[PDB]
């Protein structure tokens, strides 16, 4: 059983850097690839004291990958796994998909195929990207299209960064974040959306860090991914496989946008006074103050949820706490779902990295909920795009690259249809 | 008279491991297949479950079936793991993802041939077999669907031998999976006709017994599997040891089942006392009798007081007297004259054995065929109705070749069963 | 011949403690249940070398119960025989009758049907409580009504504590002590009444002691229960059964308030000078100064009585010795009664426990005789509450729990009917 | 039985600061949450105000409130400062001027939510709790304004359970803040129904009690608080330790409050002796009792000899002889019959605990509600009487906009409260 992770763009490369340092920390493997089992899911062993990951790094700009190449982790990757271009997408969806896409799209695919020749039990791919930039929107959409055609029924997961409504740093973001919806909607088996400002609030309040920079946010996301894959990489009282979780969560083919949260995240000094027990942490997983996207579940009704505990957990108190939560009228569930919980318990505790912003714990919980609240996260954005499309601002840049003026029409229509579906089932 | 053992899924494997541990403890077999016993009777019927090899070693008549390798590795590396023959471990590589449809059609169909060949070999080895014991759960997809296919094929090949199933039926208060009712109903649909008798067990009532009567603060799965293992060992004691009055599987089958479809049983065990409150407890048959017949101790999440006991069987182990047994049975029948059927006089079957469980003086097992089972099923059906009407999660199964018409049959057959139990209540 | 004892409330815990320690010394059974005939009456034998009480502890109050868990005599009681609550009644009658009564009554009632199952010739139950507080009034009042319903013709006894007229420590005491009176007349074959002050003079004067504490009041109450049941557990020249005793004591169905007092009570040294003669004790027994009942027998006319000797007594002095008072006119016989005594002698010498305030005496006597003088003990109380109810102070507390305002009247009418009943009889 | 704590305002915190220093020494808990005690009886009821956490430690169930940041810096740095959880701190950042207008209207809505979540957090932690404790000063607005709204909401949500307030009222002799008539006037209209029992402290008494009975030359806020905190600790000993007779908070009011309205309570503490005069006393119960009911030491500016006692409670500590108290009590009962209301005999409530205060053989507290309550307010009522009528300083309070009808509504309730107090005297 093995998985292959594909990182694209600056955001994807940064998040992947955090994740792979995390994995190396977990499995006792020094940066030069030598280990002073279970590592086959992400690692390949070559001869004697050498492990290399099943990862590929992608960009259309050399800087963000040459920082990896000169960095402390230079010896761990193959040179061939690090692929760079010559002109970045210039934050254009059209340039990423059309002009600068096909110059590289073949090469990485070939490399991907080589990786698939090593595996015997391919489970799925993990994709890290964002809807802001032009590289990781258009070229990643093209990559998923090619992968879906070539592999078919293999499960593919993405870990996206949705653009924040107020705290944004680019001018043309809505065009990108609206035209990416087609290939995510029709070619993805699971979709995770995360906002930067919500993580900023989580860092400010729960961790009480004065100055969060990008390292901490990337570390949080890496923790989430590690907790999701700890079911494969280890063995415990209960097991949740990937396809098992897709079966239990996704109720309809068009509805695959779960919302994620993690517990416990506690500062170093404040950890001593609190004694973290199962009931309070399963309470914390439901706090709107710890939801990772700036949305209110109070305006929605839960549809299903999955809980992944790790550490020292026994099923009796899990059942007790789930029954307790089911009795609240604030936490609402749809009527045609008498039971809406999938539960998994693992044995290996999460491991803290040096220089990190999280304290050592004996237990951890990751929550993945399918709700109808997240619809609003599009409805606001659907305004920002359309208001800017009234005057046809910035459009000439995209039109000159082969895109036509009707494309935005189908983008708006697809978002309208998807919002209508979330309205109707909810 | 031989019985071969079949286990399916993670739940079935854990239950079977605990069973083989306790029974090897019972018969004096060590952890390496050797024998170091004292009482001669241990060798009188040692072969009902074991097969002999070269050098004076025994190996059980066991088959372990699973669709993933992790649980098989866990049982192999655990205690008493070297007892089994390696050829008997049968496991796949893909898994089911809690799909009944995948377990029946797509994944288990490829793997069923190996297990049928192995069980055919085991039936070839036996002298004159009688029964198959199958261990599984009705919640997951691998165990339920694969075991259902396995039962269908086994019954088709063997129409005269007796078949046993020791099931676990899901409960709403210990609900764990968003798609349980589909699995439960689709399995029961043909579990009704493919088996000879079925024992029903719940995790909810097992937690109740473990917390309250056992006074356990931390009931882990080992203890629940322990309780079920004691029941499973207690059912078939008449075969492995003598007695004043005997009862094997076929006698119980003819005595408890008035009509072909009414073979869903609720078990119970006595005594169940904590390590500290046992010093303050008497040692007599009557206490065992009311504790078995107590509505507060049964291992199914249903109250028998909502109906009337159709028939019962009692299995006593220890050196005791028969007059006492019959006097207690008539005492209970007279006192509870409201809760027993009227058109069948003297509704109790009785059996007494000689060898007690090791370290204890007397023990008793109760099997009851009652009229309350309908309430254990209707509670499930409602949860099903909240699903199939809006077609939640249905496309996952429909992509495997099924249809809504099979769900229609499933609901209709569950309706027929509950109507049948209501008719005679 | 066997009996089952029930200690309810806080007042029932002391006497439950004192009685069962006293019974352990009489039968020489060490607290672990080992004995180094007729010994089955309070204990149940378990196989070999294990005896346990046929007793139950009942309470809404956890502080006063868990002590028997930790003291020396934890080992006697079964864990299942021992019941605790979670809130005490706050000194209120109907909380034990209405609000918290049914929350435990069926819980312990299941035990009584277990403990009723072992018996073959069951004789009756002993219920210990007090009429002062709410737990001992209402929640104890709840039990008997169900107990009377199930069995009926078997004898049922009570040991109560009245509130003193002058010296008392709780504000509202008659409120509790008025409402019980409906049950006691209608739901006990015999009601043994004991008060607090009578212990005080008995200890101060007769015991020649400084400060009788809660041990000393209990040791009297402990020694009373030992005397009543020694006729069941042993034999003598004359045997007294409760079936003979009930008929010979109560002349009309409404006359069931016996008057008790214990003799001889004395310090260790003072046994050195006196010869405890049988003719000596019988004259000293009926005298008003030792009375446990705050009444003057000189104001009542007697009809019938129960005298109990124990030890080595010859009946040949008894015919003269009662005739010694028969020739005394100060204590009176009614016109229609040629003789009004029941006799009791026990061949088993009384057993004195370590730590007690008696001297080992071959002979002891406890009185059980009913008089018409007991009327004044309620008449003062009947006036006590009548002053209290006029103004309807505190009544809102009890109204908040529901009971109707006419409850006071029926027992008071029966109380007055009982008081009028005593007049017509007297 | 369990209880959580709330502290409000500045003055509550310092009253809170000693209550948490003293309650630790009673339980032997160090400044680091460790336990060093000897009696197993300490742990029998430790869970009452402390929550069990891993690491072998105990932490307070204390919630701290404020509206200005100067006060917490003092309580953080002092002895036993780390006891409080940093989560438990609630405070504002602006300041009020001790105005009931800003204590209720502007700022009370904002910070009620944070504490209301924190108090809701402590609700589920316990099994079956009974009460809260609230401490503040009634002299200002923040002390009063926070107190008034927090009281009403809690009762509305939580009406079945007991509620405690340990208040400080200002007095004419020892007055400090200019608008002290306002702060008493608007708050009291709420406590007339919204709290089940309210303990009063006059700040005049802290001076008479310290100089004469205590012979203390320099009254420090260490010394003034040492008295108020000792009254708090004595009320809840029956919760924490056993005794011949037990008395909890349920047991008082149902036996100690005559009408729904008469709930303004008054303490008095004993013994109170100087360190130079302690060598010249005996050891008996009547020495305290004669000194207890005495009119000189009771902790408010009122002499009960102006009326008749309605109901009282006296709480004693140490191994005593209950027969001493009762035979003693009737002596005062008969001798001073002028203070015994004739239609209620036996006005006494008693409580004895076994575990005594450390370093002392016995000690005791007296809580009595009498007909003396009226003189407490009529002086206070006359205080504001001259103030509203001439309309000075009205506009700053009018900056927020409550109307003048509620003054009379309170004032009529005070009249009705005083009318209830005079008529039933
Ligand atoms: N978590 C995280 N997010 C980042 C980081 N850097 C940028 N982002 C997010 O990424 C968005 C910027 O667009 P990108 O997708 O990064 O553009 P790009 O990766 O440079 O790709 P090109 O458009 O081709 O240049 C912003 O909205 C940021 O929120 C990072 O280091 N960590
Ligand atoms: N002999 C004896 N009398 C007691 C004892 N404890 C209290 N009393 C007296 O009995 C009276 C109240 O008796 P109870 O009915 O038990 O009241 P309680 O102990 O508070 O029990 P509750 O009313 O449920 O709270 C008090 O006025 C005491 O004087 C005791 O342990 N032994
Ligand atoms: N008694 C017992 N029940 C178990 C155990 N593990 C799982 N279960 C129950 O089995 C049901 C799920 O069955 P599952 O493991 O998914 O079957 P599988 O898909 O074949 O592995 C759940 O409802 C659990 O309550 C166990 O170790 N002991
Ligand atoms: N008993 C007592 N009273 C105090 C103490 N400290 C302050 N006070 C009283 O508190 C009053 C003023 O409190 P205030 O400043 O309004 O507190 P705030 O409401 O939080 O602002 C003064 O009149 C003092 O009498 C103390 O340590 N003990
Ligand atoms: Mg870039
Ligand atoms: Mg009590």
């Amino acid at each position: 059983r093995e998985c292959i992770s594909i990182h694209v763009g600056q955001a994807g490369v940064q998040i992947g850097n955090a994740c792979w340092e995390l994995y190396c920390l977990e499995h006792g493997i020094q940066p030069d690839g030598q280990m002073p089992d279970s590592f086959n899911t992400f690692f390949s062993e070559t001869g004697a004291g050498k492990h290399v990951p099943r990862a590929v790094f992608v960009d259309l700009e050399p800087t963000v990958v040459d920082e990896v190449r000169t960095g402390t982790y230079r010896q761990l990757f193959h040179p061939e796994q690090l692929i760079t271009g010559k002109e970045d997408a210039a934050n254009n969806y059209a340039r990423g998909h059309y002009t600068i896409g096909k110059e590289i799209v073949d090469l990485v695919l070939d490399r991907i195929r080589k990786l698939a020749d090593q595996c015997t039990g391919l489970q799925g791919f993990l994709i890290f990207h964002s809807f802001g930039g032009g590289t990781g929107s258009g070229f990643t959409s093209l990559l998923m299209e090619r992968l879906s055609v070539d592999y078919g029924k293999k499960s593919k997961l993405e870990f996206a960064i949705y653009p924040a409504p107020q705290v944004s740093t680019a001018v043309v973001e809505p065009y990108n974040s609206i035209l990416t919806t087609h290939t995510t909607l029709e070619h993805s088996d699971c979709a995770f959306m995360v906002d930067n400002e919500a993580i900023y609030d989580i860092c400010r309040r729960n961790l009480d860090i004065e100055r969060p920079t990008y390292t901490n946010l990337n570390r949080l996301i890496g923790q989430i991914v590690s907790s999701i894959t700890a079911s494969l990489r280890f063995d415990g009282a209960l097991n949740v496989d990937l396809t098992e979780f897709q079966t239990n969560l996704v109720p309809y083919p068009r509805i695959h946008f779960p919302l994620v949260t993690y517990a416990p995240v506690i500062s170093a000094e404040k950890a001593y006074h609190e004694q973290l027990s199962v009931a309070e942490i399963t309470n914390a997983c439901f706090e709107p103050a710890n939801q990772m996207v700036k949305c209110d579940p109070r305006h929605g009704k839960y549809m299903a949820c999955c809980m992944l505990y790790r550490g020292d957990v026994v099923p009796k108190d899990v059942n007790a706490a789930i029954a307790t939560i089911k009795t609240k009228r604030t936490i609402q569930f749809v009527d045609w779902c008498p039971t809406g919980f999938k539960v998994g318990i693992n044995y290996q505790p999460p491991t803290v990295v040096p220089g990190g912003d999280l304290a050592k714990v004996q237990r951890a919980v990751c929550m993945l909920s399918n709700t109808t609240a997240i619809a609003e996260a599009w409805a606001r954005l659907d305004h920002k795009f359309d208001l800017m499309y009234a005057k046809r601002a910035f459009v000439h840049w995209y039109v000159g690259e082969g895109m036509e003026e009707g494309e935005f029409s189908e983008a708006r229509e697809d978002l309208a249809a998807l919002e209508k579906d979330y309205e109707e089932v909810g | 008279r031989e019985i071969v053992h079949i286990q399916a899924g993670q739940c079935g494997n854990q239950i079977g491991a605990k069973f083989w541990e306790i029974i090897s403890d019972e018969h004096g077999i060590d952890a390496t297949g050797a024998y170091h016993g004292d009482s001669d009777l241990q060798l009188e019927r040692i072969n009902v479950y074991y097969n002999e090899a070269s050098g004076g070693k025994y190996v059980p008549r066991a088959v372990l079936v699973d669709l993933e390798p992790g649980t098989m590795d866990s049982v192999r590396s655990g205690p008493f793991g070297q007892i089994f023959r390696p050829d008997n471990f049968v496991f796949g590589q893909s898994g089911a993802g809690n799909n009944w449809a995948k377990g029946h059609y797509t994944e288990g169909a490829e793997l069923v041939d190996s297990v049928l060949d192995v069980v055919r070999k085991e039936a070839e080895s036996c002298d004159c077999l009688q029964g198959f014991q199958l261990t599984h759960s009705l919640g997951g997809g691998t165990g339920s669907g694969m075991g259902t296919l396995l039962i269908s094929k086994i019954r088709e090949e063997y129409p005269d031998r007796i078949m046993n199933t020791y099931s676990v039926v899901p409960s709403p208060k210990v609900s764990d999976t968003v798609v349980e009712p589909y699995n439960a109903t689709l399995s029961v649909h043909q579990l009704v006709e493919n088996t000879d008798e079925t024992y029903c067990i719940d995790n909810e009532a097992l937690y109740d017994i473990c917390f309250r009567t056992l006074k356990l603060t931390t009931p882990t799965y080992g203890d629940l599997n322990h309780l079920v293992s004691l029941t499973m060992s207690g059912v078939t004691t008449c075969l492995r040891f003598p007695g004043q009055l005997n009862a094997d599987l076929r006698k119980l089958a003819v005595n408890m089942v008035p009509f072909p479809r009414l073979h869903f049983f609720m078990p119970g065990f006595a005594p169940l006392t904590s390590r500290g409150s046992q010093q303050y407890r008497a040692l007599t048959v009557p206490e065992l009798t009311q504790q078995m017949f107590d509505a507060k101790n049964m291992m199914a999440a249903c109250d028998p007081r909502h109906g009337r006991y159709l028939t019962v069987a009692a299995i006593f182990r220890g050196r005791m007297s028969m007059k006492e047994v019959d006097e207690q049975m008539l005492n209970i029948q007279n006192k509870n004259s409201s809760y027993f059927v009227e058109w069948i006089p003297n509704n109790v079957k009785t059996a007494v054995c000689d060898i007690p469980p090791r370290g204890l003086k007397m023990s008793a097992t109760f099997i009851g065929n009652s009229t309350a089972i309908q309430e254990l099923f209707k509670r499930i059906s409602e949860q099903f109705t909240a699903m199939f009407r809006r077609k939640a999660f249905l496309h996952w199964y429909t992509g495997e070749g099924m249809d809504e018409m099979e769900f229609t049959e499933a609901e209709s057959n569950m309706n027929d069963l509950v109507s049948e139990y209501q008719q005679y209540q």
